[PDB]
């Protein structure tokens, strides 16, 4: 209850791996929509 | 890319024999009316100068860029292959 106000609790990022960016990107992929598309796969198609 | 060199009518004749002297291997030539070009403003004076004068002459049309529509915009595109890749 009591409000700490010199207390910091963004400590989770202390342990975050090297893949940890993709790592829950790769999660976040499935809520997600489908791109829209600009016809050609490629500009040089 | 200057362009302020194509805006006149030059008049020039066939080129001739081009030999080398035995001294040095110059380029003597012969016929005197070989570095001679006559400048005009319009093609109508160069072409009178020509008959008044009484040389067998040819004509060629002043050929001119065609405008063509440029656009920064067709570097980038949506879905047109336009699209530049790199700058």
């Amino acid at each position: 209850e009591p409000f700490d106000n010199s207390t910091y609790r963004n400590l989770q990022h202390h342990e975050y791996s090297t893949y940890t960016f993709l790592d829950l990107n790769v999660e976040l992929s499935k809520f997600r929509m489908p791109q829209p598309s600009s016809g050609r796969q490629s500009p040089r198609h | 890319s200057g362009v302020n060199n194509t805006k006149k009518w030059k008049m020039e004749f066939d080129t001739r024999e081009r030999w080398e002297n035995p001294l040095m291997g110059w380029s003597s030539t012969a016929d005197p009316l070989s570095n001679l070009v006559l400048t005009f403003s319009t093609k109508e004076d160069a072409v009178a100068f020509a008959e008044k004068n009484g040389w067998s002459f040819d004509v060629e049309e002043r050929k001119v860029p065609k405008p063509k529509s440029k656009s920064y915009g067709a570097n980038f595109s949506w879905n047109k292959r336009t699209r530049v890749s790199t700058k």
